[PDB]
């Protein structure tokens, strides 16, 4: 659900490179020049690189963009802190409207302290709730970083798409980051189910909890 | 001679 | 001072239309082409449309989600875009914002070339296509479902469910406990209405020694809500 496809995350510590992938058709990325954005919150999005390649004066030489096929590639070198902001592709359509066209974002984190891996709790629906015909399992998500996670959900370990509403990553008054994920279903659901996992991916590793109906 | 490399624009001028 | 100011964003019934208005200042408007784009929360930048300059016919183009709904009209002589958007759905929910066409120019040996780009950005204007409308939230105990006895620590809470508009306050305690407790984002279900959760960590060991309550603010609405925990 955005043209063009780029990680949602990616960092490295000061010193390092780091490049940033997007991905899109012949129709945008394939006939047409790629441009690259860095945008820090608050604050409206700042050309450094259009044309594939070409950096505008005042962009240093640590920032490179190459174009192949259908996707293109941003480069970064020598991160700095000053870095630290969200970085998306864009181009335009090769169709009747010729549509601007954008990458979904990247997020890239300096890093300025230790991985942290969150910490997850899992909440089932109340008795409350159940008596009013409701049912809401909560998934609580904190003190990770970098701040990105993706989260998945199972019903009788098997995936579970529908009803499923989770919040953005928020950072926390710590630097560290917080999420939160909802699954909501009706209570005959609830009640249908031997267990229910939220797993919460970090940097490669999971952490998961899960519930059963039956305790409660 | 002008070269226009945008969406909606007349690449030749 | 190069700046973009929208304006006119607001909450609209399904079905309904709204006007939005970007003012340009600190350039030639009248020499360049403007777009609006649009950005719903968690989603990616999304092109709505553009008018040409006057030179170059001004004329418009949309993008297919909105083309016979919205319609981009600008005058010139108050350095003033508009965008008129009917038969509004849920999914035009977004920041709404409008964007010049600027270029860099690199003089060839021969002939010169133009690299194109959304160059001045204006901060955005929030448009809410929703039925929803103010509603003070539910509030349940959140408790494990196992037994969280012996050891280390335990996880207690609210949720603090279905409320429109943001912001809700919740202390605990009356604002006595502060040490342990985490209040977390919203998050905006599909009704239009927001959801979220408090939670407060314990040591396990200490579970029947006093009592947890919440306590919730719901000013758009005037209504509170004193909730106790019982774990």
């Amino acid at each position: 659900q955005s043209v063009l496809t780029q990680p949602p995350s990616v960092s490295a510590a000061p010193g390092q490179k780091v490049t940033i992938s997007c991905s899109g058709s012949s129709s945008n990325i394939g006939n047409n020049y790629v441009l690259w954005y860095q945008q820090f919150p608050g604050t409206a999005p700042k050309l450094l690189i259009y044309g594939n390649n070409k950096r505008p004066s005042g962009i240093p030489d640590r920032f490179s963009g190459s174009k192949s096929g259908t996707s293109a590639t941003l480069g970064i070198t020598g991160l700095q802190t000053g870095d630290e902001a969200d970085y998306f592709c864009a181009t335009w359509d090769s169709g009747l409207s010729a549509d601007w066209v954008f990458g979904g974002g990247t997020k890239l984190t300096v890093l300025s302290q230790p991985k942290a891996a969150p910490s997850v709790t899992l909440f089932p629906p109340s008795s409350e709730e159940l008596q009013a015909n409701k049912a809401t399992l909560v998934c609580l998500i904190s003190d990770f970083y970098p701040g990105a996670v993706t989260v998945a959900w199972k019903a009788d370990s098997s995936p579970v798409k529908a009803g499923v509403e989770t919040t953005t990553p928020s950072k926390q008054s710590n630097n560290k980051y917080a999420a939160s994920s909802y699954l909501s279903l009706t209570p005959e659901q609830w009640k249908s189910h031997r267990s229910y996992s939220c797993q919460v991916t970090h940097e490669g590793s999971t952490v998961e909890k899960t519930v059963a109906p039956t305790e409660c | 001679k002008s070269i226009h490399l945008g969406p909606g624009r007349a690449f030749y001028a | 001072e190069v700046q973009l100011v929208e304006s006119g964003g607001g909450l609209v019934k399904p079905g309904g239309s709204l006007r939005l208005t970007c003012v340009a200042s600190g350039f030639t408007f009248s020499d360049v082409w403007l777009n609006w784009v649009r950005q719903a929360p968690g989603k990616g930048l999304e092109w709505v449309g553009r008018i040409k300059s006057r030179t170059d016919g001004g004329t418009t183009d949309y993008a297919a989600s909105v083309k016979g709904r919205f319609t981009i009209s600008r005058d010139d002589s108050k350095n003033t875009l508009y965008l008129q958007m009917n038969s509004l759905k849920t999914e035009d929910t977004a920041v709404y914002s409008c964007t010049t066409d600027g270029f860099i120019m690199i003089r060839g040996v021969s002939e010169d070339y133009y690299y194109y780009y959304m160059d001045v950005w204006g901060k955005g204007t929030t448009v809410t296509v929703s039925s929803a409308s103010t509603k003070g939230p539910s509030v349940f105990p959140l408790a494990p479902c196992s037994r969280s006895t012996s050891g280390g620590t335990a996880a207690l809470g609210c949720l603090v469910k279905d409320y429109f508009p943001e912001p809700v306050t919740v202390s605990w305690n009356s604002g006595a406990l502060t040490s342990g407790v985490h209040t977390f984002p919203a998050v905006l279900q599909s009704s239009g209405l927001y959801s979220l959760s408090s939670v407060v960590t314990v040591p396990s060991s200490s579970l029947g020694t006093q009592t947890y309550t919440c306590n919730v603010n719901h000013k758009p609405s005037n209504t509170k809500v004193d909730k106790r925990v019982e774990l």
